[PDB]
């Protein structure tokens, strides 16, 4: 017993990974100190605990510029999409960025943008300076245009090399060749397909702008170091074993001779904090790191490529993948086949028509109870048994499960002379 | 607006943000002054001996403190830099777009640090077409 | 102070899933995890992995209840192999430790 | 020259691959202080830590 | 003590997180279909 279906649903799936925390440093004489030159002197004694903890912090932000740079500027020229755009009836204007907004952005990643929100100058004034990142938000804008235009005008050959224009229905169709689906199947059911991918697309549009918790990655990774720099910055309200917790009364209420303990506690508590800090923005970043780079594997053999991976671009098989700009993160809508509408079937694994056994050459074998067809794999396409779709491999008794059935012979009519 | 008994505010970590002085009953506030590091944009030493001081998120006011040479980025206060309306590759990058890139383009006007917007690449138009 | 939250999926239910993914190797192949589960003879989806190698086909029906001997004595070997040494379960023993 | 194989064999190769360790959890003051009120005042003088 | 406890967590948590993430992957190519990446999913030539 076979089960093959007769119907697709070309769905989209939405997958977010975190891409970048937000660039962060911190100065260890205005942390520690506050402006106070004697809490200076003595953190300069007590070691180069302040160049460790600049130094970390500063290859935290280049490297998170290279995750930045890396998952997106993969292409060496920056495409622009085409004037005019009969894209086979797939209405792309929800996703092409537009010149219409004051921002050259597209609609989803513009509802993606507003969809993430988040008194920084309070924690700013004790040395949290916030460095902005080198990529700015249109030039991501742009990345993610010219990637675009890549994927919808030569698909994956500009990936390895110039960009080659493809129509946008032979691209499909190539890419139901790679996910073993005749090219029939695709210029026969064009409109459907159109209708359906762009049905699926505007659907995609409604759920994205109905509730904020699907960037719920984004939003976890901001809330989780908004949530660390704010206990960061709270920590100095705690007295740590002296007197009072700022170091402006220490001074004043005690001479340096006698207040030199205190200020010492003070300095050993909050050095300790910002290296427990520190540490945990060292393993935040490493985990980061890894999502950047499976972000931009993703990317190179999805968006660039048409992986054979199960479940690496989308559930189903899969055929594109088109990314979208996010705050602090990257976005893919994953372009999947997947069936639908099955059937059972009768199947046998082969056919001895002449005490000789015909293996299906490519496809299976069905029959709906009374002839016997020979299909393609992933799609209901009952074709005649010809000697053309079949291969002889021997006396048909060794294999098991074989039925007597004939072969029709394409060259016996062509005989006829 | 303060209570009577109220005069030193802290504002999340025992920082006075607002305080009223003593003789009249002025409310007041306190900010601290110039906070915020700098950087330092140069090419190699044996290429060239000239530098461009960068002054992160402040805007351009305490730079005739310290020494055209003014441009105020979206990071921050940049001096020694002589921007260019072209736009190249990005070779010393500064922030938000802006990457400092020395060149002499003819030893006449030239063999100082520039800062420009960066290019993204070369643009292109693919000659797409339905057949 | 120390305490052991035991994990959600307890090991009955964990079980469970690798049954539920064997079941689904078996009969429905590899579709099941794509789309839907197909029903599938489980000789024509062992002869549709050696095509996916180079093999054509032919060779596994040709050759079948002597590929299943093989297989199976293989799994037995498996069981002989765990149940010999304890240090075939390395990694799973040394997080524990 | 070319080597053909004619005889085929199938193995069966064990992989073992961790995917949680041993939850857990632990409270400061009944690990630090161990329920003393005395100790409880002293460490809520550290911060949030 | 409580930091090196914690801090050795966090790090061997990212030891299994990478490891069971890599689980993920040899549950999804090896298992819920074949794989053409040699040495991924066993010695030689792979079947499921």
């Amino acid at each position: 017993s076979i089960a093959i279906p007769t119907n697709f649903t070309i769905s989209v799936t939405t997958e977010i990974l975190p891409v970048s925390m937000t660039k962060t440093s911190v100065d260890c004489t205005m942390y520690i100190c506050g402006d106070s030159t004697e809490c200076s002197n003595l953190l300069l004694q007590y070691g180069s605990f302040c160049t460790q903890l600049n130094r970390a912090l500063t290859g935290i932000a280049v490297e998170q510029d290279k995750n930045t740079q890396e998952v997106f500027a993969q292409v060496k020229q920056i495409y622009k999409t085409p004037p005019i755009k009969d894209f086979g009836g797939f209405n792309f204007s929800q996703i092409l960025p537009d010149p219409s907004k004051p921002s050259k952005r597209s609609f989803i990643e513009d509802l993606l943008f507003n969809k993430v929100t988040l008194l920084i100058c309070a924690q700013k004034f004790n040395g949290l300076t916030v460095l902005p990142p080198l990529l700015t938000d249109e030039m991501i804008a742009q990345y993610t245009s010219a990637l675009l235009a890549g994927t919808i005008t030569s698909g994956w050959t500009f990936g390895a090399g110039a960009a080659l224009q493809i129509p946008f229905a032979m691209q499909m169709a190539y890419r139901f060749n790679g996910i073993g689906v005749t090219q029939n199947v695709l210029y026969e059911n064009q409109k459907l397909i159109a209708n359906q991918f762009n049905s699926a697309i505007g659907k995609i549009q409604d759920s994205l702008s109905s509730t904020a918790s699907a960037l719920g990655k984004l939003q976890d990774v901001v809330n989780q170091n908004a949530q660390a720099l704010n206990t960061l910055v709270k920590q100095l309200s705690s007295n740590f074993g002296a007197i009072s917790s700022v170091l402006n009364d220490i001074l004043s209420r005690l001479d340096p001779p006698e207040a030199e303990v205190q200020i010492d506690r003070l300095i050993t508590g909050r050095l300790q904090s910002l290296q427990t800090y520190v540490t945990q923005q060292l393993i935040r970043a490493a985990e980061i790191r890894a999502s950047a780079n499976l972000a931009a594997t993703k990317m190179s053999e999805c968006v660039l490529g048409q992986s054979k991976r199960v479940d690496f671009c989308g559930k189903g098989y899969h055929l594109m993948s088109f990314p979208q700009s996010a705050p602090h993160g990257v976005v893919f809508l994953h372009v999947t086949y997947v069936p639908a509408q099955e059937k059972n079937f009768t199947t046998a694994p082969a056919i001895c028509h002449d005490g000789k056994a015909h293996f299906p050459r490519e496809g299976v074998f069905v029959s709906n109870g009374t002839h016997w067809f020979v299909t393609q794999r992933n799609f209901y396409e009952p074709q005649i048994i010809t000697t053309d779709n079949t291969f002889v491999s021997g006396n048909c008794d060794v294999v098991i499960g074989i039925v007597n059935n004939t072969v029709y012979d394409p060259l016996q009519p062509e005989l006829d002379s | 607006k303060f209570l009577p008994f109220q005069q030193f505010g802290r504002d999340i970590a025992d920082t006075t943000d607002a305080v009223r002085d003593p003789q009249t009953l002025e409310i007041l506030d306190i900010t601290p002054c110039s906070f915020g590091g700098v950087s330092v944009i140069t090419p190699g030493t044996n290429t060239s001996n000239q530098v461009a001081v960068l002054y992160q998120d402040v805007n351009c006011t305490e730079v005739p403190v310290a020494i055209s040479n003014v441009f105020q980025t979206r990071a921050g206060c940049l001096i020694g830099a002589e921007h260019v309306n072209n736009s190249y590759e990005c070779d010393i990058p500064i922030g938000a777009g802006i990457c400092a890139s020395y060149q002499t383009q003819t030893s006449v006007a030239s063999q100082s640090i520039i800062a420009y917007t960066m290019s993204l690449g070369a643009e292109n138009s693919v000659a797409y077409s339905n057949n």
